[PDB]
């Protein structure tokens, strides 16, 4: 129990490993992202920075995804989306492989979300007039 | 069958090319620290295990950064300075022959003028000792920069000599470095780490060498972005630094003359004993080896029978045709013409000395219409440095000629921030992930 | 099934529609909140765009309704506000008429929602205590 | 036509009209410029 070292991986050191293992570490990224000519570009930066933040939250929130870091939903996933099986998914891929893939099918995922957690309040609003 | 759903996650790393500003960060000057944040004692550094990056230092827009930050603290330093608009009159010169050399003959001229006082009905008669680079003739002559602009004097207090500054990204942006050794600038680097921000760079203005620099850690590199094309410039990383040792001999004496209220003009009195050339001294061996080593990586590119010719420069303005740099305050031009003269063919203790010459107008970045006076430093100066760089051009190139002859360069300098800057890059965070999972809301 | 054309209500297109349509997209309103002496003023009102956005998510966080854009409340519907029944206020009225009739009894129940949350939030603690 | 209260004669009226009317006009004299250095730097521009 002497002469051994202990050491944690730090903000992006999961960057190279898989998804799964990845994703056990979402809280040291998500802490990070918060935090005369030149004070008026140093203000911009840190404008720009916020309204970033702000941008993601709302978009988290109209999801209903709010307040998680992991939040599973109910669009289901369609397969031209994609075609691996989730044993080459979560333990032979890493992230930035997988943006990649899939950069080109985001936005209609996006708004399937949005109307998708829209019905989920209007359903929830008519179950509980009742 | 599959059944997954889409699910979210905040927090994935994963990052983009982006561009931004970036901030200070250091432990009167030029280089004003005042405005430039401190430095952590103790940088952070993590290794990204894995992650093969792309890079190419000749896309950088650090560099572009580094460029216009540079030139805004060199302008924001001289406005609370006093402006040399008085000094547009019709001097009187005469030479000045008393102790000088053969080669001294003729740089000197002593001019005698009138001058305001602080009373606006009263003038004086004064004199100074001016360059002959500084005055050209209209027995009577005038200041090179009259015709251009009037231009200001640099304030005595504020000191020239380079600090180090480090360069920290904002929030949700990261510092890539690329720890692989032999890497050229451009490609992939496997070997990837995350900085909080860059070591300590100097801004060291100068030009056909790179001083006070950073050395390569196995040998020596060379960097071109496209070393077919003559037309782009060589990039050459020492191995090992090589000394070299300027020194201006005389004996100045400076002296001060009211032009106003508040407002003072610094004139150079007078020599004291004798007048000779500045000079600069680099040891022979040591060049000699370092230029074997040099002919060597370059017969990897240019083939392994082809003569390595080194030359004089071109041609142009003087602050591109010469060694051109600042020790202690006075701005030396120096010609590197022993150094780079020789021919190479595929199979003690005395130095070469370049002499040189000295100028007070200034035109430090490439414009025109502002100067800077250089005030007189008073007494005997002298200054050693480190070597660790060339900036070389290879004229014509076609295929007439086995031989290949490389100059000295320079001018631009984005290339000196660019040696500097070529193993970081910039990105941007983006947390937002989707993935294939088997809940269902 | 060609030669039709498909036009989406954009923006403030439900102004002129009644309650209960226009309350089928409050999304297309909501995401759009959020988005040298010229660029003080221009940051000046990025900061105060900022600043109201963060004002009105307060209050609605402060009210239990975080995270929601159709949230109901426990608060009863007194009938000094408005005499008018259901079938004359969500089929037959518009948005900005209801505001500038129910314009002078605002703050009030903002309070009362207040008060009301805070009352509910001490219950939950009570009832987990057990 | 525009006014904000027609009756009283202090507020100026705004026309709008609803073709346009082409207007042409010209200096012809053939003017010469030169150029006077009255300092580092600076040029006054006067005709010659
Ligand atoms: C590469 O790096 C090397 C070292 O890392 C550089 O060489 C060093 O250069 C500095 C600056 O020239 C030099 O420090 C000076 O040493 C002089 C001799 O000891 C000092 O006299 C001088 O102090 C004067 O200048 C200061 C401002 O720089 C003032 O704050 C100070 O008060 C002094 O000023 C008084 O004296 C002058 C002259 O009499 C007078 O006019 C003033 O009014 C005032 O009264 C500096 O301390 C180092 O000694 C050098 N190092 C070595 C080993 O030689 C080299 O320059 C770098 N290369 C490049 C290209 O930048
Ligand atoms: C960087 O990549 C390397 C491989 O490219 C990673 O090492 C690999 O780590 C995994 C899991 O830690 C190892 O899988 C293990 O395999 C053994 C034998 O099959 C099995 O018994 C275990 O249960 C586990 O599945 C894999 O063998 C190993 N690869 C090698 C070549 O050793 C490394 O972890 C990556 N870096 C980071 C920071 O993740
Ligand atoms: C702008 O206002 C007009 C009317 O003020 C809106 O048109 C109205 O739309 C409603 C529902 O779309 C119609 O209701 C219908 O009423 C008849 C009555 O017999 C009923 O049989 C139908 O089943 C239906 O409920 C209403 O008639 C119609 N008004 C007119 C004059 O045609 C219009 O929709 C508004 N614009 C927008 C963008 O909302
Ligand atoms: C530059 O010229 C001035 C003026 O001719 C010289 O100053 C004179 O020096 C002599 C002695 O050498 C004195 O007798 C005079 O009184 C000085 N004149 C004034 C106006 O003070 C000066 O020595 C010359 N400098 C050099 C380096 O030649
Ligand atoms: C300083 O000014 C004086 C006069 O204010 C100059 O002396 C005159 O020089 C001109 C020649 O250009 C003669 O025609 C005058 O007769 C001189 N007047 C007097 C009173 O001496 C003197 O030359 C000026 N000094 C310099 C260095 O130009
Ligand atoms: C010129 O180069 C030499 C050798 O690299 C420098 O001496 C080194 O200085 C560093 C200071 O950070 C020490 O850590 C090394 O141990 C020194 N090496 C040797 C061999 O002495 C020297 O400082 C450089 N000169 C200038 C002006 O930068
Ligand atoms: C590096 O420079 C060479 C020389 O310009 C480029 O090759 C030339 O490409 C132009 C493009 O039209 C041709 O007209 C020339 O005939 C080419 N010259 C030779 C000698 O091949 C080359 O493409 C450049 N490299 C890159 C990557 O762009
Ligand atoms: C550059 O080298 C020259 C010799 O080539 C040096 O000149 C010598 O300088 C020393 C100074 O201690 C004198 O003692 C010698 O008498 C000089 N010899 C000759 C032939 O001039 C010069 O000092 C060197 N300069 C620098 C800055 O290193
Ligand atoms: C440049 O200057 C340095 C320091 O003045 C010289 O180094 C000295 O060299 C002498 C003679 O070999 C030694 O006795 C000293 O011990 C050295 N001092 C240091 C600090 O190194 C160097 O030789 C000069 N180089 C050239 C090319 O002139
Ligand atoms: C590089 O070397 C050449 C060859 O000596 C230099 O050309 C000389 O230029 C001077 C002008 O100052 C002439 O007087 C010489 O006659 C030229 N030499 C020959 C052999 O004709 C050239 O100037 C050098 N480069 C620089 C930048 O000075
Ligand atoms: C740089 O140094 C070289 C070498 O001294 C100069 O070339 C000499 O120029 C003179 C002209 O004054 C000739 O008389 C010599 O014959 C030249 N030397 C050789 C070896 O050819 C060169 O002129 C210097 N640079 C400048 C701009 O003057
Ligand atoms: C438009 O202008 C007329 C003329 O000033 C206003 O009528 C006048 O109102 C003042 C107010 O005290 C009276 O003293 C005058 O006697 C009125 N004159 C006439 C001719 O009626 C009229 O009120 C203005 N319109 C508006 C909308 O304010
Ligand atoms: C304005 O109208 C006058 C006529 O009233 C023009 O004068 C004629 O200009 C033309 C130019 O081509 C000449 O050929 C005629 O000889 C002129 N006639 C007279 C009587 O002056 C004048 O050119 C017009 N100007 C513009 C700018 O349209
Ligand atoms: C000054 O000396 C230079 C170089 O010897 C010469 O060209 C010039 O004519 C001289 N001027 C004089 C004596 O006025
Ligand atoms: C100033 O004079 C020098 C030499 O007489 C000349 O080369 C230069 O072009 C002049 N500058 C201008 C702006 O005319
Ligand atoms: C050197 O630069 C060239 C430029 O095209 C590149 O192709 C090559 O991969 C680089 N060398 C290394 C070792 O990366
Ligand atoms: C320069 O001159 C001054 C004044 O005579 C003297 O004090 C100083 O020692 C001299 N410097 C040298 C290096 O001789
Ligand atoms: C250049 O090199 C040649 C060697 O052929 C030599 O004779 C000449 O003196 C050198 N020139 C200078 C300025 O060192
Ligand atoms: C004005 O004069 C110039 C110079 O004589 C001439 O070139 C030009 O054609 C003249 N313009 C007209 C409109 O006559």
């Amino acid at each position: 129990a002497v002469g051994i070292g202990a050491v944690f991986l730090g903000f992006l050191g999961a960057a190279g490993s898989t998804m799964g293992a990845a994703s056990m570490t979402l809280t040291v990224q998500a802490r990070n992202l918060l935090s005369t000519v030149w004070g008026i570009k140093q203000l911009q930066a840190r404008v720009l920075a916020v309204e970033r933040y702000l941008r993601d939250q709302q978009l988290l929130g109209i999801w209903g995804c709010s307040g998680k870091l992991i939040c599973c939903t109910n669009v289901p996933w369609n397969s031209s989306w994609s075609n691996r099986n989730l044993s080459e998914i979560w333990d032979n891929m890493t992230w930035l492989q997988w943006d990649k893939e899939i950069s080109n099918y985001t936005q209609i995922i996006y708004g399937l979300l949005e109307e998708s957690q829209n019905q989920q309040e209007k359903n929830e609003q008519d179950l509980l007039a009742l | 069958a599959e059944n997954l759903w889409v699910t979210v996650y905040y927090g994935v790393p994963v990052w983009k090319d982006a561009e931004t500003t970036l901030f200070c960060a250091s432990d009167h000057n030029v280089w004003a620290t005042h405005a430039c944040v401190p430095t952590d004692p103790n940088p952070q550094e993590i290794h990204l295990e894995n992650v093969t990056e792309e890079f190419n230092m000749w896309k950088n827009n650090m560099v572009e950064q580094m460029h216009t930050d540079i030139i805004s603290l060199w302008d924001q330093s001289l406005k609370p300075c006093v402006k040399l608009t008085p000094l547009c009159v019709t001097l009187q010169c005469t030479n000045v022959t008393n102790n000088i050399t053969d080669d001294m003959r003729g740089e000197l001229k002593n001019c005698s003028f009138n001058m305001t006082t602080e009373l606006r009905d009263k003038k004086q008669k004064v004199y100074s000792l001016f360059y002959r680079l500084d005055v050209v003739q209209i027995k009577e002559y005038r200041l090179i920069n009259c015709n251009t602009s009037a231009c200001t004097q640099a304030c005595p207090k504020v000191s020239f000599e380079p600090i180090p500054i480090h360069y920290c990204a904002p929030a949700g942006f990261a510092i890539l470095k690329c720890k692989d050794k032999k890497f050229n600038g451009t490609g992939p680097c496997p070997s990837v780490s995350t900085v909080q921000c860059t070591h300590g760079i100097k801004p060291v203005v100068s030009t056909q060498l790179l001083l006070n620099g950073s050395l390569a850690e196995e040998e020596v590199m060379i960097r071109s972005e496209n070393i077919t094309n003559n037309a782009k410039n060589i990039l050459v990383q020492f191995n090992t630094p090589v000394q070299i040792n300027c020194t201006r001999p005389n004996n100045n004496t400076r002296k001060s003359i009211r032009i106003g209220p508040g407002q003072a003009f610094y004139a150079t009195g007078d020599i004291i004993g004798d007048i000779r050339q500045a000079h600069c001294n680099v040891s022979k061996a040591t060049w000699n080896e370092t230029l074997g080593k040099v002919v060597k990586q370059l017969r990897k590119h240019f083939g392994n029978n082809t003569i390595i010719r080194f030359a004089n420069s071109s041609g142009g303005d003087l602050e591109v045709t010469t060694h051109s740099f600042n020790c202690g305050g006075e701005f030396f031009y120096c010609n590197t013409s022993g150094l780079f003269n020789s021919t190479w063919i595929s199979n003690s203790n005395d130095s070469i000395t370049l002499p040189c010459r000295i100028k007070q107008i200034i035109n430090m970045w490439q414009r025109i219409g502002q100067c800077m006076y250089a005030p007189p430093i008073q007494g005997v100066i002298r200054c050693v440095s480190n070597i660790t760089g060339l900036i070389l051009t290879r004229d014509g190139g076609s295929t007439n000629s086995t031989t290949e002859t490389f100059r000295p360069g320079g001018g631009d300098m984005r290339d000196n921030w660019r040696s500097e800057l070529y193993k970081y890059k910039v990105v941007k965070i983006e947390p937002l992930g989707v993935a294939p999972t088997r809940c269902k809301r």
